[PDB]
């Protein structure tokens, strides 16, 4: 299982070399490596039985990170003021690291984090990052809202998902609203344009059942021109004057790659025609790979060429391997196994070098000398939890899934804003139905695949690629919207 | 100390509106009395959607204390188109944010739509400020994609001249020249020479780009940088890889390798080599090197680099 995933501590580690050439970014480089470097030399090996008296223990602090999220969690400094227009990320951040740490909140405090969520809902459409009479509806806090009422929430009356469900059409109105002509979405009224709205909209329009021909027309052809010579994906294409030409505008990054590939799979899902576009797979993998670091760097994961390691890319760059993986897959497959990244090495990273040291604050941080905060956390064990378990797309599994659907049972359709901008009839509607349930389901956790470096009290709970959630969260949500149950 | 917004007379007329939160919300931020102030009369003026001086005032209030406050920006840009402010000022403040350390994607953003609506026939002195922000922080990602945005924008109008477009190819070069590993400045060279609808790309034009990057190679030959966009040039413009191989074998054991602390192989000239022998239908040759990077030359990848050799075998 491990053949192919060296150890950090079995490699080799020795500093990018000069070539007598020093820069900024080589000073930089020389000096994250030294930081890392010395971490793992004070650090026990996770793998070793004979744990080396005298060296630190590597083990995941579960506790430490569980009171590091729960001390911040009901009240937050005044100096917190800068993410006011990032609140339900704060609350996804929390919950989702509970998730994947195996911490249960109770009744009470999830009843409060449903209410929270709710008053962000403006009924024009869409989550704020803030109460609805405070701020304006933005596609990124609508995902961070949905994504933690799938996580904390439930079908009562006073689990929010019937709000989610009464808040359709006029979500989906918002989505619109949001559209550009060449396929891009503003994040906002009159904000800017980029692909992680593109991602955000994407996961919750799959999520509650909200998917038009007119709301992803050119949303493939936007994304495809995202991809750099770098074979990563940039913010944004600009269209030359529908459009000439779609020119990248920017470094492939990490960020980018993520909402980019995720936003792409999605729509593999939507049986258009010709669509979605095609993105270079290969490319986009071998980018992938060529930005985990270095032994001498912890084989932490880089954003982008030329620059430091951390550990929010462990989810950024390694939770889009498996998505360029099946893609690669596909297209070999429309021509017609070892680990596609070192997926201990990741481990060893986050143990070693990502946690913050034993006995104080508790928390994940980016790299050693940076201060622990909720979103590294978050992005540090999603992460963790995609290196840990293989995380599969499954063609069997959608077989099942298409078998088992009833295309019968749904919540009422929306109601496009342009008389043509709907599904061409019902039948059309109930397979674009089925395929974007049965694939949105098609994640299994493959059996023998499971790599928990450090022994099993190291585990932690399984993520779903492309939505970043717990299966166990992402199933029921799903098929409440769908009305599978 | 601080005068609340509720005791003074130019404010006497607005009944402030107090956050509506719900019961026992969670993560709650301790807001400082400023702020809570601004934002409750805030709530009150954009209810009533008042566009005035005293809210163009608050706006700026707000957004010193939280720049990513993109409720407040929005409202901002309102505000000065209603109330048919100089634009021209506008920018100047934002040059003072940023003077002040206050920075965020709004900010960025906020530029743009002023340059946009201002439209000027010469964006010239925003190039130019644009390349001064970029000398102290030479990687922001933000700066560089306005950089390609405002280009791309005005090039569109026409407003992009020749001269200009050959100063910019200047000062690229010398960013690359002061940090050759500056991924960001290499970015901004694939717009410059290839990726921009008026980039000269004729055969000897391609020579000239194929000259500068092995230079770049030979100057620094374990630059990711420099071989990911050697790598993209020969792919976007479908060029054989083995007439360059040549000056690419060395590294694995046009301008030829001339360097001291440049330990052998370097495994992307690897990976050009094992390419190189698949462009040549030679897979067993190919597979031979891709085992090598597996179990030698770049471990770390170990998986990656047997998946593509298990293609050839
Ligand atoms: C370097 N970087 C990596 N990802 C980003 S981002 O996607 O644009 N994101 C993260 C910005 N970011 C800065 C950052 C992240 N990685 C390193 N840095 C310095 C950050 C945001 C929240 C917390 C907490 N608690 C700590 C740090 C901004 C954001 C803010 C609120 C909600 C969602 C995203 C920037
Ligand atoms: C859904 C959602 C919100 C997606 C998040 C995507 C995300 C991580 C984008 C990256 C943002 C970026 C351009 C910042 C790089 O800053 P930096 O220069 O400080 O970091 P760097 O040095 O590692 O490049
Ligand atoms: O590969 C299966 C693996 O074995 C377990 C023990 O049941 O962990 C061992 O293997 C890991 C990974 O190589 C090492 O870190 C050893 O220290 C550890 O004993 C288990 O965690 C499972 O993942
Ligand atoms: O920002 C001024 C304001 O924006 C407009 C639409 O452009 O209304 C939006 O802004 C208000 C106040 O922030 C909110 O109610 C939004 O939901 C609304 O879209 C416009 O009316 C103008 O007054
Ligand atoms: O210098 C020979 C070189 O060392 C190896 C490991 O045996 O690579 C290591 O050293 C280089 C520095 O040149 C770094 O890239 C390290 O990350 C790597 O571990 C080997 O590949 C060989 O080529
Ligand atoms: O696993 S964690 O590190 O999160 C938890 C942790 O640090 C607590 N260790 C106490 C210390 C006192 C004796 C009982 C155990
Ligand atoms: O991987 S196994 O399940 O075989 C063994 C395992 O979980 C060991 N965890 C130790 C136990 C003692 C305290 C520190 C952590
Ligand atoms: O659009 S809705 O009717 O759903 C609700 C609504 O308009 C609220 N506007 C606030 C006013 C204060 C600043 C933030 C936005
Ligand atoms: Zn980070």
């Amino acid at each position: 299982a491990t053949e192919f995933t060296p150890s950090v501590y079995s490699l080799v580690s020795k500093p990018l070399p000069s070539n007598s050439r020093p820069s900024a970014t080589l000073d930089e480089q020389a000096e994250t490596e030294d930081l890392i470097s010395q971490l793992f030399d004070l650090t026990a090996d996770p793998n070793a039985l004979v744990s080396e008296h005298g060296k630190r223990y590597s083990g995941l602090r579960k506790q430490e990170h569980t009171q590091f999220l729960a001390s911040s969690f009901f009240q937050l400094p005044g100096k917190f003021v800068s993410l006011d227009a990032s609140r339900p990320w704060l609350v996804f951040w929390t919950v989702h690291s509970l998730d994947l740490l195996g911490v249960a909140l109770d009744q009470g405090t999830k009843d409060r984090v449903v209410s929270t969520l709710l008053h962000f809902l403006s009924p024009k459409g869409g989550f704020g990052g803030g109460p609805a009479n405070s701020q304006i509806p933005h596609l990124l806090p609508t995902y961070a809202s949905v994504c933690s009422l799938a996580i904390a929430g439930n079908d009562s009356s006073t689990g929010g998902w019937k709000d989610l469900a009464a808040a359709r059409q006029s979500i989906y109105e918002f989505f619109m609203r949001c559209k550009r002509p060449d396929g891009g979405f503003v994040v906002c009224e009159g904000g800017e344009v980029d692909v992680r709205g593109t991602y955000c909209l994407l996961v919750v329009a799959t999520l509650l059942d909200i998917i038009t021909p007119e709301l992803l027309h050119n949303v493939d052809k936007f994304v495809s021109a995202c991809q750099t010579y770098e074979g990563g994906f940039a913010c944004a294409s600009f269209p030359f004057p529908e459009p000439s030409c779609r020119v990248s505008m920017a470094e492939a990054h990490g960020g980018y790659t993520s909402c980019s590939l995720n936003s792409h799979f999605l729509l593999t899902s939507v049986p258009l025609p010709s669509f979605p576009l095609s993105i270079d797979a290969n490319a986009a993998l071998r980018w992938t790979v060529l930005q985990q670091g270095e032994p001498i760097e912890g084989g932490g994961f880089r954003g982008r060429t030329n620059k430091l390691v951390d550990g929010c890319y462990s989810w950024w760059v390694g939770g889009g391997a498996p998505v360029a993986e099946e893609l690669v897959r596909r297209e070999k497959s429309r021509k017609v196994i070892p680990p596609i990244f070192n997926r201990v090495a990741l481990q060893e990273f986050t143990l070693v070098a990502a946690q913050q040291d034993p006995g104080s604050t508790g928390g994940l941080r980016d790299k050693p000398g940076k201060r622990p905060d909720q979103y590294h956390t978050c992005n540090n064990l999603s992460g963790l939890s995609i290196a840990q378990h293989k995380m599969s797309h499954s063609p069997s599994t959608v077989s099942s899934n298409r078998l088992k659907f009833d295309a019968s049972k749904g919540l009422p359709a929306v109601k496009p804003v342009a008389p043509g901008g709907g599904w061409k009839n019902e039948d059309e509607r109930q397979n674009a139905r089925r395929e974007i349930w049965a694939n949105a389901l098609g994640w299994i956790e493959e059996e023998g695949g499971e790599i928990i470096v450090g022994g099993k009290d190291n585990r932690i709970n399984t993520t779903t690629p492309v939505f970043n959630i717990l299966g166990l969260r992402l199933k029921p949500f799903i098929n409440y919207f769908y009305c599978q149950e | 100390t601080y005068i609340p917004m509720s005791q003074r007379r130019s404010w006497a007329d607005v009944k402030p509106i107090m956050q509506d939160d719900g019961p026992n919300p969670v993560v709650p931020i301790m807001y400082s009395e400023e702020y809570k102030d601004a934002m409750d009369y805030f709530r009150a003026i954009a209810a009533k959607e008042e566009k005035s001086e005293r809210a163009l005032e608050l706006t700026e209030i707000i957004v010193r204390m939280n720049p990513a406050h993109y409720t407040v920006w929005q409202y901002r840009f309102s505000l000065l188109t209603s109330l048919n402010k100089s634009l021209e000022d506008e920018l100047r403040l934002m040059n003072e944010f940023a003077v002040q350390n206050l920075k965020s994607y709004q900010v960025w953003h906020h530029r743009l739509l002023l340059l946009d609506r201002i439209s000027p026939q010469d964006p010239v002195s925003e190039i130019e400020y644009i390349h001064g922000s970029l000398l102290p922080d030479p990687k922001n990602y933000h700066t560089w994609a306005y950089l390609h945005w405002l280009y791309s924008h005005f090039s569109t109008l026409g407003r992009i001249s020749e001269a200009q477009w050959g100063s910019e190819l200047d000062w690229c070069n010398e960013m690359l020249r002061v940090d050759g590993r500056n991924n960001s400045a290499w970015g901004w060279r694939w717009y410059l020479r290839v990726s921009r609808p008026g980039a000269e790309t004729s055969s000897r034009s391609l020579q000239d780009e194929l000259i500068y990057i092995l230079k770049s190679i030979h100057l620094i030959p374990h630059n990711v940088s420099a071989w990911n966009y050697l790598r993209g040039f020969l792919k976007h413009f479908s060029l054989p890889l083995v007439p360059i191989l040549p000056a690419i074998l060395p590294y694995t054991a046009f301008p030829m390798p001339s360097p001291e602390d440049t330990p052998l192989p370097v495994p992307l000239a690897l990976e050009y080599l094992a390419d190189s022998f698949i462009e040549q239908n030679r897979v067993d040759d190919a597979a031979k090197v891709f085992e090598k990077l597996s179990s030698e030359y770049d471990q770390m990848r170990a998986g990656y680099w047997e998946f593509r050799r298990r293609e050839c075998a």
